[PDB]
């Protein structure tokens, strides 16, 4: 009641291959041709990808900056406040980026910083200016 | 099986149920209490046993009663009925037995039997056994029919039936105790040797053979599960269905290849878009770097917006540098799936040209089994007789299978060289008109109560008729005759002085070059003790080799043999014989096959007797006068010797029932 293992026989298949005198030869040819269709499309995306790979010779090895190993302070120098504001007009709410700019401030004090200096540094206005960009 | 139950199996009867035949003769018992049924059944089985455990002497009723025990031997008439039924229908006291009770001096009734093949002989003996006058007419100068045996010196080789297909339930078993048949087992191992002259490696022999068998199951699936039995108003053949199954396996291989390479392109286009995203990132990075080192070349001390620029560009560069690293990890992965996918491609082909040629030999073998091209076999029904296969090893007959008909022919009135040429049957009797095969002018008239026709189906098929029926056979009989298949098979006998082959190899194959010539000399037999190799010609080759001279045919076998064994080991054969069964006019073929468009019901149609019209209009309906037997008439055992024999036994019991009466049905 089930075909033998390895054999592939469904209803749908069979009229397709019996429907005329050479419907078998035709059906095998379409698969045979569509098989070249795809082999060349492989050669051709091998070639495309082979060129793109050569443009990436050496990756980004010459463009890497050493690692800043910096212990995270708690006090805000007048300097670090000023980097902060500028980071906000350039980054908006991405606290991870902002901390990376200041360097020695973690994301939480960065959050605390927005609320703490909200009126003296017009943090609200700065975000509006960042929003229109 | 063992005991009385074993006897039922050896008689092809269920031990625990009564058959349709017995229900007809004992309608009292089958319709009655289940207890009496078991009584009967035991009585049957134990009588069968007695006959079977010694079949060289007649089993008289008294003798059966003595061995029978109570309470089974109480009802003396039940035992007389049972014994008489078995005797009539040839389940006991058939073959070549010595009589206790000598024949009644006066015979009753006259029967003419056309043909002294096995089916003819087996009826003739039964009818004589029953007290009738029997005469057989035989076109040939010999008995046996399609049991032919070559004899010259100590060379012995069957041109016809040669194998006893297993003794489990085979009536030839009984015959083998009655005749000196040297029954030699068959070593089933067969080395294939391809057209070069060298073995097919056991790697390849086994997986082609396994594909062959799988291709068969597949056609059966097509037949029974998907009802693929009619195409363009014509019934589907087996060969067609095999092509369809092969194509769909060739189609599947191509389909697998496409889905494989298609998931390569899918993943090498992910790679393409990954690389583009990595060019366009390496350029941002090459640029922000420039911007960063420019903003660093501004030496300190600098105002906070200058300081912010250096820090901002540094943060952005390390960000873009992290993205490009994540992409490199992703590129490495996908770059590895392409390596594995390329390394794991699916099968290139379904079957190679060398592989299909081996497959071709397994088809030639199957064409030999059925004596016909697989395009003629009915897909639905070609194997309808497998469920009655006998158990046990197949055997050959080392002293020649003709030993059997000749044995049966002993004591019978047989007119040889007598070609029946017209059969006349009427409400009052029959006349058979035959001529002498040597001088066809000399003419004979035989008159009888009944004719038993065992003309081979090929003869009945002949147009214009070789035998004329008067009146003509009814449409339902003639149409069965056209529908049925009558195949062809031929053998070449090669006689040698010296075994120059592997003597522990009974049979070995030769693989043909083409599909077309797949059956030409594709199998070789050494079964005989002496130096005799025997070569088969099956399928479409059979019909065509008959138009080729024996010297050319022997030539091709020598060439095939020379390649498998070397050009020096093959001596010229002394005696050569080549059968041409389709050309023989007393056969016109080898044996029947279930043609596409036929079925097993046609074999039953062939077995029906013919009843002529009333001589005087308004006279009462007459008795059947024309009866048929032979291998083409036994649905469950066609195209075999045991089948012909059983069909003879069948009609002799039926003719006797009609002309002598059945007194055991009360």
């Amino acid at each position: 009641r089930k075909p033998p293992k390895g054999m592939f026989l469904s209803q749908e298949d069979v009229e397709a291959v019996s429907a005329n005198a050479t419907a078998a030869t035709t059906v095998l040819r379409q698969l045979d041709m569509e098989l070249v269709s795809v082999k060349r499309q492989i050669q051709n995306i091998k070639q495309t990808n082979s060129a793109l790979k050569e443009k990436l010779d050496g990756g980004i090895e010459p463009y890497r900056l050493p690692e800043v190993i910096q212990k995270c302070n708690a006090r805000w120098t007048t300097e670090e406040q000023l980097l902060a504001v500028q980071a906000i007009r350039k980054y908006g709410r991405d606290f991870q980026a902002i901390s990376d700019v200041i360097g020695n401030k973690s994301v939480v004090q960065v959050k605390n910083f927005f609320v703490n200096y909200r009126r003296r540094f017009n943090i609200d206005e700065v975000l509006q200016e960042w929003e229109a960009e | 099986p063992s005991g009385v139950e074993g006897a039922a199996f050896q008689s092809r009867l269920p031990h625990d149920r009564m058959t349709s035949q017995e229900a007809a003769c004992f309608p009292d018992i089958i319709s009655g209490p289940q207890q009496t049924q078991k009584v009967f059944l035991f009585i049957r089985n134990r009588t069968l046993q007695l006959w079977l455990d010694n079949p060289k002497i007649q089993l008289t009723f008294e003798a059966t009663l003595q061995q029978l025990e109570a309470p089974y031997n109480s009802d003396t008439v039940l035992v007389h009925r049972v014994h008489s039924y078995l005797e009539r229908h040839g389940l006991i006291n058939f073959g070549i037995y010595k009589r206790i009770k000598p024949l009644p001096t006066k015979k009753t009734g006259k029967v003419i039997i056309i043909g002294s093949g096995v089916s003819g002989l087996a009826a003739a003996r039964q009818l004589q056994s029953f007290g009738m006058d029997v005469t057989l007419l035989e076109a040939r100068d010999r008995v046996g029919g399609r049991v032919a045996t070559f004899r010259k010196g100590n060379y012995v080789a069957d041109l016809g039936a040669m194998v006893v297909t297993g003794l489990g339930g085979n009536p030839m078993a009984v015959v083998s105790k009655q005749v000196n048949m040297e029954l030699a087992k068959i070593k089933q191992k067969c080395p294939l040797y391809e057209a070069n002259g060298q073995a097919v490696p056991k790697e390849k022999d086994e997986m082609v053979e396994q594909e062959f068998n799988r291709l068969l199951e597949a056609t059966s699936y097509l037949s029974h599960q998907l009802d693929f039995n009619v195409l363009n108003n014509k019934p589907v053949s087996l060969g067609q269905a095999l092509e369809v199954v092969i194509q769909l396996q060739e189609k599947h291989v191509k389909d697998e290849q496409i889905e494989h390479w298609k998931k390569i392109v899918k993943t090498q286009e992910e790679l393409k878009e990954l690389l583009n995203k990595m060019v366009n990132l390496k350029e941002k990075i090459k640029e922000l770097h420039q911007q960063y080192k420019e903003a660093s070349e501004v030496k300190p001390p600098r105002d906070i917006t200058a300081e912010f620029l250096v820090k901002s560009k540094h943060r952005d560069l390390t960000a873009l540098c992290k993205e490009y690293d994540e992409l490199a990890e992703t590129q490495g992965k996908l770059e590895e799936k392409l390596q594995e996918l390329e390394a794991n491609p699916p099968s290139d082909v379904y079957l190679s040209s060398r592989d299909r040629q081996i497959l071709d030999w397994h088809f030639a073998n199957l064409e030999f089994a059925n004596a016909t091209p697989l395009s003629t076999l009915s897909l639905k029904h070609w194997d309808q007789d497998d469920d009655f296969e006998f158990t046990g090893s197949h055997l050959t007959v080392r002293n020649g299978y003709s030993c059997v008909p000749v044995a049966l022919a002993e004591g019978l009135d047989i007119k040889l060289n007598t070609a029946v040429r017209q059969v006349r049957y009427t409400a009052s009797g029959c006349e058979v008109i035959a001529v002498n095969t040597r001088s066809t002018s000399q003419t004979f008239i035989y008159k009888c109560d009944a004719v038993l026709c065992t003309l081979p189906l090929g003869v009945l098929k002949q147009q214009p008729p070789a035998v004329q029926f008067v009146p003509p056979l009814p449409e339902w009989k003639t149409s069965a005759v056209q529908r049925m298949g009558f195949g062809n098979l031929n053998k070449v006998v090669l006689c040698f002085d010296r075994v120059f082959w592997d003597p522990s190899v009974n049979l070995f194959g030769h693989v043909g070059s083409t599909t077309a010539s797949r059956g030409e000399l594709f199998l070789f037999w050494n079964l005989y003790k002496a130096p005799i190799l025997l070569a088969l010609v099956a399928g479409e080759a059979a019909g065509i080799m008959e138009n080729i001279s024996d010297d050319v045919i022997v030539g091709r076998c020598l060439a095939i043999l020379k390649g498998i064994f070397g050009s020096s080991a093959v001596p010229q054969p002394k005696e050569t014989v080549v059968s041409r069964w389709r050309a023989d006019p007393w056969a016109r073929g080898s044996y029947s096959y279930v043609a596409a468009g036929s079925s097993g019901n046609d074999y039953d149609l062939m077995a029906q007797p013919i009843t002529p019209g009333p001589s005087i209009p308004g006279a009462p309906q007459p008795i059947p006068r024309l009866f048929f037997a032979g291998e083409h008439t036994i649905r469950n055992y066609p195209a075999t010797v045991h089948g012909a024999l059983l069909s003879g036994l069948r009609e002799a019991g039926r003719i006797a029932d009609q002309f002598l009466g059945a007194m055991y049905t009360l």
